[PDB]
């Protein structure tokens, strides 16, 4: 009871450590990445003690640091809820930004603020540990929004540039909309259940949350960028890649995905808020694969495909299967850092050049690459017995065999399916065909500090699905007993997937121009959403601010109500009073008037 | 059409200039002015092991020890798994076993 | 970026930046190298046929079609080189771009660290005071009393001197500055 | 231990003797029997030299204690130095039952975290608990305001007893 | 109470009688010293109040004024001390007078007993703001600002005056734990419906309300450093501590008559924030960010719930040190480039990295990054008012975003983008301006760490 609490604490002390030293004006001195890659490396050490311990007894535990303040009945404290979710995100989470550490040393040299971007990834892996392990939700929301700042910096990292400020301005607005919802549910919990405490909220599990859990599917929405608000991931891609990697694939979007799990209790005894999910899930993963379908950019196409296994997971969340989307969270983290990684290192050998249209023979030119990348795209797939076989597959074998909307099922299985599309497309377009890069062969990837995270991931991205699965205690029981075609439905439809986007790829290769269709157009411009909302609804807004309020309100109608108003009257006020003539006939005339009212007065007041 | 003979000179010349600007970028040798290691396993992951990660494993638990488990209700953990065939070691009873299973089927 | 702008663009012009502007949304639809080259060379034949025209009105009329079909059949994601505008290494290094100026501002410990680059900053200096007025007289005689004025700048015509306003192109910032 | 099981009760600990079958060793055992000889021997070391320390230096403080000043009912009105006495013995009382309340759902909180999945069951005296300080609780300073007082809750207090005669006419 | 009150008083013979160059020097130390002196106030062991004499008290609402008043008046020396170099010598002295004059009045203000001594302070307090903005601003605006915020306050306080001697009239004393204990509930007729509104109307000028806030934007703009410090520091919250002494004997009619004010705050702090969402002048973006937390803190205190009280004392404190700590870092800027313009300086950020962290932290603070006492208040607040009414969320909700958005707005227009390369005059940084940042900075963390001091009276 005391090592295992040690363990937690200690995970936290060697991730502040880096920052005071950052703050401690020895960094001139030491070599910082290396120092903070060795902190992450003994944090996830540290952090894989909790989770042998709970893999033996399955120990739930609740560890209440320190007392913060108390305001008449609610005590607010500084506790953290170590759960089988905090446990194994804290090691998925410390593990992949190990990989991330190295390869940020690797890919960001030559860069006068290395140190700073370490800092700020040492900060947002802090943020995000808070926000995963937190007891009570202020200090889930204080994980939530250091989380959301860390992403508005980090997507700006390169401040000179106008369109990463409008990106990182857009994660902002739209992970505020989320803090909407997060903040209706906060406030409904402390009104009607005294505290922002998780235990009782599971003595609120018993009546009508419809309310709180609106707020909290709206919060989800917004951090793991479903439909209405998906489209600041992919702007968000704007960042550099171990930036984009660690924050947008594997760790950040995945936090609203981890609410619903935590607040899944509740959601349990809420059939709208199920159907909600799961049609809201649905919808995201078909149009975030069809939009994903014809990309070019290859950040652009893992992005969108982070986005669909976001709304695969929301899928999850609908059915009541929430320990599935958390192991979909794992296996899903660690091929999207992969798969960024490897991105990322096809970049830097290509020389800051990122769309697909100008790479090839990546096979023969960069072997290690291609072959990780290659192990990420099946694992991703969903491959047998890789680390996408448990829990994607599970995912897909209990949506066919669970009660659930057909059209959300249907368009489930055909995202599953384009998944594997765009999954062929990035093999194809980079892995194979002829070199279309220019001449210069820059090409470098004999730097251990890119191979060692790579490969770390890739042995993850291979046996880490099979260690979690067989570790993980049994819960929501599934079932076996299906038809073959019910079965094998994932693996057959990734199949035809290969075999259709293969075809595709081959006519693309033949020598015919084809005239273009409003199909290709909604998935290339990501279904006009962008551009439609992003147009219309600042436009409206800031016209309305400036045109409405500030001018027709404060410069024209209030001062024209209230003080130019008084000053006017006052003004013909003095100048009726101040008319005189300067006569004294006409003085004395006034004075007799004067003395006429009196007596007048006198003689009616009597 | 192509340069005018007035912005062919006018460029010839900012970029003969530009790079005398960029030849005296350049740095000379002794610029700038400037007012035990073993192998990696004894020495370098050592030192880092016994600062950084022990001294603070002496204060968490110090903290964690004396200041939260003296506290009622801070460090609360789950009641453990009891399974049948089990003995308790707090109380020392044994539990009695399950019942006789009558599907031995598979 | 190295010339400016005239007052309007000539019909040649417009003609040969449609050309390159179709061409490069062309190769961002073929993908592949020989079907580039191959549609490529028939859209070379199609300006080739369309080259010799005389009445020019046609010539207009044509080029006015020609922008409606590019614009009918343009590429909604065309290739952007990264470092050309829309790109994602556009801008990226503004925020290193620091102007030369700051070493006026840099105190003399750090001035101390760098004694030999500070002397040749004061040489250049002395250069920039005598040739702004040198530059200032030539860039007066050269203005035209009235007419058309175009943003173009004369060069140096006496030797011993140096291009008029040629501090803000000689001493801008590298594209790589670290 | 500074607390007591009267106020911060908690049932007794029933953990089961291990009983491996595999034949691989435990690195939790391990870990733990090297963790406690390296890290737990030097804290305990150090915390009985400072537990000494204190012995050798050792004070000692007192719970104050109020006497029960004559409430706000026999107090006459516009009588400010009785009305005084009895609105601080009011807010003394207020505070008691604000931590009186946080004991209470700190003990809730420990019960559902002790049971985990049996808390549905196992805390139904804990709740029942909660439940009617709760409303207690809301009897007594509810909707009192932002300015609440011994006088609004007496008048509240008048207002519900003459509530609930007029409900026992009949 | 007297023993902070001398020695803010013996400050003035310090200033009148220290040499010019040291004159700076001793007040700023002697008023820091004042500070650590009035953190005595804190010392609350007990559920009474600190009475210390007949006319002097302090209270969990006033000591957080105080020690921001004492706190803030060497911070108002240090931002001033730099755009009076070239001055006249007793110019400078009558400068520091003026402000060592508002922060003992202030002072008196806050520990005032007698709502009409807290009146008269009131106006005492009036009277050398409107002085530092009409002699020490800028533009030709700054005489027509002076009058706009003089007789918005005169035209308020009037009425404030009247209801005040009519209540001692009818009860006697006019002191505070008098009215508290022996208040008398209202009958709700006309002429208590005119009282109310007497009674409330200052307060609600200087807080502001919104449509009589017009004076506060031109205010500060008009206003130098230091009277803008005090000004969206302290006299705002100067009006909702009278609001707070106030609303005790409004009983009840303030529970029907708060609804005009409710629905002004919160449509107010809504169209405010528009406002600096589309505003071209950075100091008046800063004054209608102050206008809307203010409107926030307006709809607390007249829901009047306790939950509303403690978030409207910790969104005062929260909100007079990042309006303070903004008004000063735009002073920064004002004075490298002699210009308010939002949108002139943009890549701030290379050139003046330190300042740049300084801008960020200001601005998360100002929108109400956790666990920051900004986001305490404004949560309770929000937690309160939802309470009163669950359809208040859609406003809360559409003034956090438009907050975030402008906040936001401001640090990339600021900061980020490309440097501005033509101002050559960009002087690196002053210590001076750099520790004005940094104690403004460290007291929105320490009482981040320590969030009770500023709870209030509620809890
Ligand atoms: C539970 C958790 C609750 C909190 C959760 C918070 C979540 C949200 C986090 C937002 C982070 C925002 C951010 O990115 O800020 C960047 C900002 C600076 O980053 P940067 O962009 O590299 O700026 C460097 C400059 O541009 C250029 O400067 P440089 O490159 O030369 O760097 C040198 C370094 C040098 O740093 C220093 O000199 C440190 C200054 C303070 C020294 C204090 C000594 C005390 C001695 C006592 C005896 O300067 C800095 O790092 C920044 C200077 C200002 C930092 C002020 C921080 C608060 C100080 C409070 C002091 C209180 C004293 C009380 C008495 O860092 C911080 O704000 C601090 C780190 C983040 C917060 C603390 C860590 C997390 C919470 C732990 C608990
Ligand atoms: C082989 C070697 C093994 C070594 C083992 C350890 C031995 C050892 O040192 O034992 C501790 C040894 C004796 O321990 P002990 O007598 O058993 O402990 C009795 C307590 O210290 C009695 O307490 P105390 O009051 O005497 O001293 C503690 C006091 C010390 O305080 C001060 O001294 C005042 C500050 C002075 C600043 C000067 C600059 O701290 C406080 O009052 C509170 C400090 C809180 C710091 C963290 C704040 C977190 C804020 C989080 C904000 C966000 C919340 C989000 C919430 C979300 C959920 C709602 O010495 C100390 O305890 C003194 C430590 C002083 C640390 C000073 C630096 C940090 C401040
Ligand atoms: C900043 C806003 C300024 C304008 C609004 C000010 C408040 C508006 C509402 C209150 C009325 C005006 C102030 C009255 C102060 C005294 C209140 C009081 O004691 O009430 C109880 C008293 C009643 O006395 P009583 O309470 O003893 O009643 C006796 C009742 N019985 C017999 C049953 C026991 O109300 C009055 O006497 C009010 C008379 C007001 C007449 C003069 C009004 C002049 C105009 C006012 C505004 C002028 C400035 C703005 C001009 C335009 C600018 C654009
Ligand atoms: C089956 C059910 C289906 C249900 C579907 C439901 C859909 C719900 C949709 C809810 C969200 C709608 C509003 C989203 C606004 C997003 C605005 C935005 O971020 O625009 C970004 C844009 C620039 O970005 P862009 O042009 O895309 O890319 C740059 C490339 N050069 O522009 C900018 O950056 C401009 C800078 C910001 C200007 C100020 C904006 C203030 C906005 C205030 C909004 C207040 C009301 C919010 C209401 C939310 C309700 C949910
Ligand atoms: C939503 C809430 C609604 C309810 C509340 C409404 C009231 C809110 C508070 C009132 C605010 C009023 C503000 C008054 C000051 C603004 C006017 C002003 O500044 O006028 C200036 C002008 C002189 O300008 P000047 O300087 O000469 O020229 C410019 C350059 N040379 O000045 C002039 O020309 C004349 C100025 C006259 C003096 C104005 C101030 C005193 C007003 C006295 C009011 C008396 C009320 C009773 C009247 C009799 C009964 C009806
Ligand atoms: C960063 C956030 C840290 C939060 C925890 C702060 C721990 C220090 C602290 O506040 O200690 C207070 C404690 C005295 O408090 P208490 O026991 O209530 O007093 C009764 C007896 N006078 O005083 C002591 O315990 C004094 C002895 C302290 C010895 C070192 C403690 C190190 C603690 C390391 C883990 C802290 C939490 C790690 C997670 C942070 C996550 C952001
Ligand atoms: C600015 C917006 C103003 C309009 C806001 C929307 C209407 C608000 C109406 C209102 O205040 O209703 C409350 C109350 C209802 O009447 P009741 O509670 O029965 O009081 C008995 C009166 N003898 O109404 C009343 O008691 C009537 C008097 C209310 C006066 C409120 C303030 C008016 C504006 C002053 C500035």
């Amino acid at each position: 009871m005391n090592i295992f609490t040690t363990s937690i604490l200690l995970i936290f002390i060697l991730l502040l450590s880096p920052i005071l030293i950052s703050m401690s004006n020895l960094i001139k001195h030491i070599n910082f990445p290396l120092y903070t890659t060795t902190s992450i490396k003994f944090s996830f050490i540290i952090s894989l003690l909790p989770l042998l311990m709970f893999f033996h007894n399955n120990m739930e535990y609740m560890i209440t640091t320190w007392h913060w303040v108390t305001m008449n009945s609610m005590e607010l404290k500084m506790s953290f809820k170590t759960d089988f979710f905090s446990i194994l995100f804290t090691s998925v989470a410390l593990f992949v930004t190990w990989s991330i550490m190295q390869f940020s040393s690797w890919y960001m040299h030559s860069d006068p603020n290395i140190n700073r971007f370490i800092k700020y990834l040492t900060l947002f892996l802090i943020t995000m540990l808070i926000l995963t392990s937190a007891n009570n939700m202020f200090q889930l929301f204080i994980g939530w929004e250091g989380v959301g700042i860390m992403s508005f910096l980090l997507i700006g990292w390169w401040y000179g540039r106008t369109d990463a400020n409008t990106a990182a301005l857009q994660a902002i607005l739209y992970n505020r909309i989320g803090d909407i919802g997060f903040i209706l549910a906060m406030v409904w919990f402390s009104l009607n259940m005294n505290s922002w405490e998780l235990q009782q909220i599971m003595f609120s599990n018993n009546n009508d949350n419809l309310i709180p859990l609106m707020g909290l599917l709206i919060a989800a929405t917004g951090k793991s960028a479903q439909f209405g608000l998906h489209p600041w991931l992919p702007s968000a891609m704007e960042g550099p890649t171990p930036v984009s990697a660690l924050l947008h694939s594997s760790t950040m979007v995945v936090a609203g995905i981890f609410l619903l799990v935590r607040f899944h209790p509740l959601t349990t005894n809420n059939n709208f808020i199920l159907t909600t999910m799961l049609c809201l899930g649905a919808l995201t993963t078909l149009f975030t694969a069809i939009c994903a379908l014809t990309q070019n950019d290859i950040k652009k196409i893992i992005a969108f495909s982070t986005s669909s296994q976001l709304g695969l997971m929301m899928v999850t969340l609908g059915m009541n299967q929430p320990h599935l989307a958390f192991l979909h969270i794992c296996t899903h983290a660690f091929f999207k850092a992969m798969l960024f990684m490897c991105s990322g290192s096809i970049i830097h050998s290509l020389a800051d050049e990122q769309d697909i249209r100008k790479m090839g023979n990546i096979t023969k030119i960069m072997p290690f690459t291609s072959s990780c990348l290659v192990i990420g795209s099946l694992a991703l797939t969903g491959m047998p017995f890789l680390t996408g076989f448990y829990s994607k597959d599970l995912i897909i074998e209990a949506i066919n065999t669970c009660n659930t909307n057909a059209w959300a099922l249907l368009i489930t299985l055909i995202a599953t399916s384009m998944t594997a599309m765009y999954s062929m497309r990035i093999i194809y377009f980079v892995t194979m065909t002829k070199p279309r890069f220019p001449p210069l062969i820059s090409i470098n990837e004999n730097d251990p500090d890119l191979m060692n995270p790579i490969k770390r991931l890739a042995f993850g991205s291979i046996f880490a699905g099979f260690v979690i699965s067989y570790n993980i205690p049994p819960t929501s029981i599934p079932v076996l007993t299906m038809p073959w075609f019910l079965k094998t439905t994932a693996l057959i439809i990734s199949v035809l997937g290969f075999l259709i986007a293969l075809e595709l790829n081959n006519l693309t290769m033949k020598l015919s121009m084809n005239k273009a269709n409003p199909y290709s157009s909604f998935s290339t411009l990501l279904g006009f959403f962008p551009s439609i909302i992003h147009r219309i609804t600042p436009m409206k807004s800031l016209n309305l601010s400036l045109k409405t309020s500030l001018t027709l309100l404060d410069l024209i109608w209030l001062e024209k109500t209230i003080p130019k108003s008084t000053s006017t009257l006052h003004t013909n006020m003095t100048t009726l009073t101040t008319n005189q003539k300067g006569l004294i006939k006409l003085y004395f005339m006034s004075f007799l008037i004067n003395i006429i009212l009196i007596i007048i007065l006198y003689s009616i007041n009597l | 059409s192509g340069y005018t003979p007035d912005e062919k000179l006018r460029l010839q010349q900012l970029r003969e200039l530009r790079r005398r600007w960029l030849k005296d970028q350049e740095l000379s040798p002794r610029e700038p002015v400037l007012p035990k290691n073993m192998v990696f396993k004894a020495y370098r992951s050592s030192l880092f092991a016994v600062s950084h990660v022990l001294i603070p494993m002496w204060f968490v638990h110090y903290y964690v020890k004396y200041h939260m488990a003296t506290k009622p209700y801070t460090i609360v953990s789950s009641k453990p798994r009891i399974f049948p065939g089990d003995t308790i070691l707090e109380t020392g009873e044994v539990i009695p076993p399950m019942r006789d299973f009558p599907d031995q089927h598979h | 970026a190295f010339c400016a702008p005239p007052a309007y663009l000539t019909h040649q012009q417009k003609v040969l930046r449609l050309y390159k502007r179709a061409l490069r949304h062309l190769e961002s639809w073929c993908i592949h190298r020989d079907k580039y080259r191959y549609f490529a060379c028939l859209m070379r034949a199609r300006f080739e046929e369309h080259k010799n025209e005389k009445d020019m009105m046609r010539a207009t009329q044509l080029l006015r079609e020609a922008e409606e079909e590019f614009w009918q059949n343009q590429h909604p994601q065309p290739y952007i080189f990264p470092d050309s505008p829309g790109g994602t290494s556009f801008e990226r290094y503004e925020c290193y771009k620091v102007p030369e100026w700051c070493l006026d501002y840099w105190h003399p410990s750090e001035k101390a660290m760098y004694p030999d680059y500070f002397s040749k900053r004061e040489q250049w200096k002395k250069l920039r005071m005598e040739s702004w007025d040198r530059e200032v007289k030539q860039l007066q005689e050269e203005t035209s009393p009235d007419g058309i004025m175009t943003e173009a700048l004369p060069p140096a015509r006496r030797e011993g001197d140096l291009p008029p306003l040629w501090w803000h192109i000689v001493t801008r910032p590298r594209e790589r500055p670290t | 231990d500074s607390w007591d099981k009267d106020v911060y009760p908690e049932p007794p600990s029933r953990t089961p003797a291990p009983s491996p079958q595999t034949s691989l060793p435990n690195p939790i055992t391990y870990l733990t029997k090297a963790y406690d000889l390296v890290v737990d021997w030097p804290v305990t070391l150090v915390r009985e030299f400072i537990e000494r320390q204190h012995a050798k230096n050792r004070t000692y403080y007192y719970h104050r204690q109020y006497r029960r000043v004559p409430d706000i009912t026999e107090c006459k009105e516009g009588d400010v130095l009785c009305i005084y006495e009895a609105e601080m013995q009011w807010r003394r009382d207020f505070k008691v039952d604000q931590e009186i309340m946080n004991i209470i759902q700190e003990r809730l909180k420990a019960c559902q975290q002790r049971e985990g999945e049996n808390y549905q069951q196992n805390c139904a005296k804990e709740l029942e608990q909660f439940t009617k300080v709760t409303k207690a609780y809301q009897d007594r300073y509810l909707d009192l305001g932002a300015y609440y007082s011994a006088r609004k809750c007496l008048a509240k207090q008048k207002q519900r007893m003459l509530e609930e005669r007029k409900a026992a006419r009949q | 109470m007297l023993k902070i009150i001398l020695p803010s008083l013996m400050l003035l013979p310090l200033t009148w009688l220290s040499s010019p160059k040291k004159t700076w020097t001793n007040v700023t130390s002697y008023s820091f010293l004042i500070s650590l002196t009035s953190l005595t106030l804190l010392w609350q062991t007990d559920e009474n109040y600190k009475n210390f004499s007949n006319m002097f008290s302090s209270d969990p609402l006033s000591t957080p004024l105080i020690i921001l008043t004492a706190w803030l008046l060497p911070l108002m020396l240090m931002a001033s001390q730099n755009h009076l170099k070239k001055d006249n010598n007793v110019l400078q002295k009558l400068y520091i007078s003026m402000l060592i004059s508002l922060q003992i009045l202030l002072i008196m203000t806050f520990s005032a007993t007698e709502l009409i001594m807290f009146y008269i302070l009131f106006e005492a307090t009036l009277i050398p703001t409107l002085i530092i903005i009409t002699r020490w601003g800028n533009q030709t605006e700054r005489l027509n600002a002076g009058i706009y915020f003089l007789f918005y306050t005169l035209i308020g306080s009037i009425p404030l005056l009247i209801a005040l001697i009519l209540i001692q009239n009818h009860v006697g004393t006019l002191n505070l734990m008098i009215l508290s204990f022996t208040t008398h509930t209202l009958d709700a007729s006309w002429s208590n419906n005119l009282l109310w509104l007497a009674c409330m109307m200052a307060f609600l000028i200087k807080m502001p309300l919104y449509g009589v806030h017009l004076w506060l934007p031109k205010a500060h703009v008009e206003a130098p450093i230091a009277g803008s410090m005090i000004l969206a520091a302290i006299l705002l919250k100067l009006g909702s501590y009278g609001m707070i002494r106030i609303s005790i004997i409004l009983d009840p009619l303030t529970k029907y008559m708060a609804y005009p004010f409710i629905l002004l705050s919160l449509w107010g702090m809504i169209m405010t924030s528009s406002i600096c969402l589309r505003q071209t002048d950075l100091k008046s973006l800063i004054a209608y960010s102050s206008v809307s937390h203010m409107a926030l803190v307006i709809a607390s205190i007249m829901i009047q719930t306790p939950w509303s009280f403690m978030g409207a004392t910790m969104l005062m404190i929260a909100h007079g040190l990042t309006s303070s700590l903004l008004f000063c870092l735009a002073n920064s800027n004002y004075e490298r480039i002699h210009s308010r313009t939002m949108i002139m300086a943009r890549g701030l950020q290379m050139v003046f990295p330190l300042m740049a962290t300084w801008w960020l932290m200001a601005s998360l603070a100002n929108l109400a990054l956790p666990p920051s006492i900004n986001l305490m208040g404004e949560l309770f607040i929000t937690m309160s008012l939802f309470s009163w009414s669950n359809f208040t969320i859609i406003l809360m909700g559409i003034n956090i975003i438009i907050t975030g958005m402008y906040s936001m707005y401001m640090i990339i227009t600021t900061q980020r983008g490309k440097l501005t390369n033509h101002m050559i005059n960009l002087q690196p940084s002053h210590t001076r301006e750099l520790t004005l940042m940094a104690l403004h900075m460290i007291p929105l963390i320490l009482l981040t760490t320590s969030p009770k001091l500023i709870t209030g009276l509620t809890m």
